[PDB]
C-alpha cells in the first residue's frame, strides 16, 4: 500500500531535511531522470570527495592493523557531518594522510640508512685489529666458496682475511638477520679490480670505502659513532611519535567511518534528486506507506529547523500506474521464517494414504479459495490462455496430491533405519557375553549418539524440509500468489 | 605562505649559497641562540628544505654544527617545535654521505 | 498540481532578473549622453576664467 | 490537509521575490562603478580639450 506521492525540497534544506529522513529509515528514493550518465549527477565532484576520504579511510584502515593497535569501537549511530563540518574534515583527514604516507617511507630510508652505517661501523673494528682496495662485508654460508673462486679466476693472489662478525645484522630483504665476515682485498695492482667486482656481486657482497690509512680509521670511527646513536636516536623518536598518532587515529577511524557513509550514502540519493531542473528548489518522488506518512511529514517538519531554514518543506499527494512495492511487519522471529517463502503394515498403507490425500485437496481448497478473495480485491486470446490456466490446474493437483503421499512413505523410510539403528545399538554392542560394559557399549553408544543425527535429522531432515518448501511454493503458493512481487528497500543506516 | 610553498624551496635553493653561505646560518644563528617557541618553527622547516633541495648544504649544516643545535631543540618541550624539528632531522640524514 | 504553480512562479523570478540585465544595458548607453551633457555645460566653466582674466 | 496547495503559494512565493529583488538590487546598486565610474571616463575627455582654451 505504497505511494509515489512527490516531496519537494528547497536546497537550503537539502543536507539538513534528507539526513534526518534518512535518519529514519521509511524512504524509497525513486530516480526519475533515467536519460542521463553516471556522470553530472548535479554532485558528481563532492561524492568523489566523500570517496577520496573513503579511499583514504580504507588506506588507513590497512595500517592500523600491520602496527597491530588495538581499536575503539564506542558503538552508537553519531550525528552526521554538515558540509559546513566537511571542509574542516578534509584538513584532519589529509594531515594523518599526509603524514603517515610520509614516515613510512622515511622510515624505511632510515632504517636503511641505520643497518648500512652499521654495517660499515663493524669493518673499521675489525680491520683497525688486524691492520695493527676493496674492503667489504659477506655472509658466513657463502665465505668458503668465495675464495675458492677467488683462488681461481684472479689466480695471481689476494691476501684475503677471514674474521667473522658478532651477533647478527640485517640489511632489509637480503639478508633478513644473518652474522656475516669482513675480508679484505688489498692486492696492490690496480688491474685485478675489474676482476674481483665481478666476483664480488657474483657472491651478492656489501662493500664499503675505508679510508685505508692509520688514525684516519679511528678518525671516521669516531664519527660514525656519533652518526649512528643520533640515527638511533631519530628512529625512535620517529616510532614514538608514530604510535602516538596510531592510538590518536584508534580514537578516530570507527566513528570516522560512519560520518563520510552516512555522507556518501545520502550524497548518492542527492544523485537520486528529481530532474535538477531550471530553479534553487528540488523535487522527490518517493515510495511511502500510508500508515506512515504522518511520521515522516513530522520528519520533514524537523529536517528543515536543523539546517535552520525558514521555509518548511512540503508533500504533495498523486497517483500513477505502477509498481506497488510490499511492506509488512518484519518482526524478528518472523524475518528468517518469511524470507524464505519471498525467495519464491498393510493397514497403515491403506488408510494413510487417502486421510492425507484429503489433506492435500483440503490444502488446495484453502489455496482456490484465497485467489477468490484476490480477485475480488480488485476472446481468440481469453481462450487459449484459460485452457493453458485450467488444465495445468487439473494434471497439475494430480502431481501435487502424489507428493503429499511421501510424508507418510518417508515415515515409513524413517521408521524402518530407526530400528536398524536402533537394532545395533540393542543387539550387537549389547549382547557381549564377557567384554560388553566397558569398551564394547561405549563406541556403540557413541555411534547411537553421533551417527544417527547425521543420518536422520541432518540428510532426511533437511530433504522433507526441502520437500516442505516443494509443498509450499509449486503445491500451495500455485493456487493464490501471482509471483511476480517487488520489494519496499528503505533507505537504511548502515 | 613562502615557507610552506614548494615553488620557494626548489627555485631558491642555492639562493642560500649564494648570498655568502652564512647568511643561510644567520637563519641558524637565530635558530641556536633563540629560543622562540613559534618562531623556530619556522627555522626548522626552512633549514630542511634546505637540505632536501640542496644535498651539499648537509655539510654546509655540519659545518655550521646545526645538526646538533637541531637534535637538541627536537627535546624541546613545545609540540609543535619538536614535531618540525623531527622532521628537519630525519631529512638532514636522509641523504647520508660516508663520515 | 504543485510544479504547475511553480513553474509560472520561476518565469516571474525569471522575468526580475531578465530586465535587470536590460535597464544595466540601456544606461550604459545613457551615461555616454549624460557624461557628453559636460561639453554643454563646462564652456561655461571656462566662462568664468574667460571673464576672470578678462 | 488541503493547505499544501496553499503552502506552495504561502513560502515557494517568497523564493521568488528574494531572488527577484535581491539579485537586481545587487545590479541596481552596480552604478557605482557602472554610471559613477563609466562617467567619470567622459569628463577627462572633456578636460583633455578645455586644457588648450583654457
Amino acid at each position: 500500500e505504497m505511494t509515489l506521492a512527490q516531496l519537494f525540497l528547497q536546497s537550503e534544506a537539502a543536507y539538513c531535511c534528507v539526513s534526518e529522513l534518512g535518519e529514519l529509515g521509511k524512504v524509497q528514493f525513486r530516480d526519475l531522470n533515467p536519460d542521463v550518465n553516471v556522470f553530472q549527477r548535479k554532485f558528481v565532484n563532492e561524492v568523489r570527495r566523500c570517496e577520496e576520504m573513503d579511499r583514504k579511510l580504507r588506506f588507513v584502515e590497512k595500517e592500523i592493523r600491520k602496527a597491530n593497535i588495538p581499536i575503539m569501537d564506542t558503538g552508537e549511530n553519531p550525528e552526521v557531518p554538515f558540509p559546513r563540518d566537511m571542509i574542516d574534515l578534509e584538513a584532519n583527514f589529509e594531515k594523518i594522510e599526509n603524514e603517515l604516507k610520509e614516515i613510512n617511507t622515511n622510515q624505511e630510508a632510515l632504517k636503511r640508512n641505520f643497518l648500512e652505517l652499521t654495517e660499515l661501523k663493524f669493518i673499521l673494528r675489525k680491520t683497525q685489529q688486524f691492520f695493527d682496495f676493496v674492503a667489504g662485508v659477506i655472509n658466513r654460508e657463502r665465505i668458503p666458496t668465495f675464495e675458492r673462486m677467488l683462488w681461481r679466476v684472479c689466480r695471481g693472489n689476494v691476501f684475503l682475511r677471514q674474521a667473522e662478525i658478532e651477533n647478527p645484522l640485517e640489511d632489509p630483504v637480503t639478508g633478513d638477520y644473518v652474522h656475516k665476515s669482513v675480508f679484505i682485498i688489498f692486492f696492490q695492482g690496480d688491474q685485478l679490480k675489474n676482476r674481483v667486482k665481478k666476483i664480488c656481486e657474483g657472491f651478492r657482497a656489501s662493500l664499503y670505502p675505508c679510508p685505508e690509512t692509520p688514525q684516519e680509521r679511528k678518525e671516521m670511527a669516531s664519527g660514525v659513532n656519533t652518526r649512528i646513536d643520533d640515527l638511533q636516536m631519530v628512529l625512535n623518536q620517529t616510532e614514538d611519535h608514530r604510535q602516538r598518532v596510531l592510538q590518536a587515529a584508534a580514537k578516530n577511524i570507527r566513528v570516522w567511518f560512519i560520518k563520510v557513509r552516512k555522507m556518501k550514502a545520502i550524497y548518492h540519493t542527492l544523485n537520486l534528486c528529481n530532474i535538477d531542473v531550471t530553479q534553487k528548489c528540488l523535487i522527490a518522488e518517493v515510495w511511502c506507506p500510508v500508515t506512515d506518512l504522518d511520521s515522516i511529514q513530522f520528519a520533514l517538519r524537523r529536517g528543515t529547523e536543523h539546517s535552520g531554514s525558514t521555509v518548511p518543506s512540503i508533500l504533495n499527494r498523486m497517483q500513477t500506474n505502477q509498481t506497488p512495492p510490499t511492506y509488512n511487519k518484519t518482526n524478528k522471529f518472523t524475518y528468517g521464517f518469511q524470507n524464505i517463502v519471498d525467495a519464491y503394515l498393510t493397514f497403515l498403507n491403506s488408510f494413510k494414504m487417502k486421510m492425507s490425500v484429503i489433506l492435500g485437496i483440503i490444502h488446495m481448497l484453502f489455496g482456490v479459495s484465497l485467489s477468490l478473495f484476490n480477485h475480488t480485491y480488485f476472446f481468440g486470446d481469453t481462450m487459449v490462455h484459460q485452457a493453458i490456466h485450467t488444465i495445468e490446474y487439473c494434471l497439475g493437483c494430480i502431481s501435487n496430491t502424489a507428493s503429499y503421499l511421501r510424508l507418510w512413505a518417508l515415515s515409513l523410510a524413517h521408521a524402518q533405519l530407526s530400528e536398524v539403528l536402533w537394532t545395533m545399538v540393542i543387539h550387537i554392542g549389547l549382547k557381549v557375553k564377557s567384554l560388553a560394559g566397558g569398551l564394547a557399549l561405549f563406541f556403540i553408544f557413541a555411534a547411537f549418539a553421533t551417527l544417527t543425527v547425521a543420518i536422520l535429522l541432518i540428510m532426511e531432515g533437511l530433504s522433507a524440509f526441502l520437500h516442505a518448501l516443494r509443498l509450499h511454493w509449486v503445491e500451495f503458493q500455485n493456487k493464490f500468489y501471482s509471483g511476480t512481487g517487488f520489494k519496499f528497500l528503505p533507505f537504511s543506516f548502515e | 605562505p613562502v615557507h610552506k610553498s614548494e615553488k620557494f624551496w626548489r627555485e631558491n635553493a642555492a639562493r642560500l649559497n649564494e648570498k655568502n653561505y652564512e647568511l643561510l646560518k644567520i637563519l641558524t644563528k637565530l635558530l641556536e641562540v633563540s629560543d622562540d617557541p613559534q618562531v623556530l618553527a619556522v627555522a626548522a622547516h626552512d633549514v630542511g628544505e634546505y637540505v632536501r633541495h640542496y644535498p651539499r648544504g648537509k655539510r654546509v649544516i655540519e659545518q655550521l654544527g646545526g645538526k646538533q643545535l637541531v637534535m637538541n631543540h627536537m627535546h624541546h618541550e613545545d609540540q609543535q617545535v619538536r614535531y618540525n624539528a623531527l622532521l628537519a632531522v630525519q631529512k638532514l640524514m636522509v641523504h647520508n654521505w660516508e663520515y | 498540481q504543485g510544479i504547475q504553480q511553480l513553474l509560472q512562479a520561476e518565469k516571474r523570478a525569471a522575468e526580475k532578473v531578465a530586465d535587470a540585465r536590460k535597464r544595466k544595458a540601456r544606461r550604459l548607453k545613457q551615461a555616454k549622453e549624460e557624461a557628453q551633457m559636460e561639453v554643454d555645460q563646462y564652456r561655461r566653466e571656462r566662462e568664468q576664467e574667460f571673464q576672470s582674466k578678462q | 490537509s488541503d493547505a499544501d496547495v496553499q503552502k506552495q503559494i504561502k513560502h515557494m512565493m517568497a523564493f521568488i521575490e528574494q531572488e527577484a529583488n535581491e539579485k537586481a538590487e545587487e545590479i541596481d546598486a552596480k552604478a557605482e562603478e557602472e554610471f559613477n565610474i563609466e562617467k567619470g571616463r567622459l569628463v577627462q575627455t572633456q578636460r583633455l580639450k578645455i586644457m588648450e582654451y583654457y
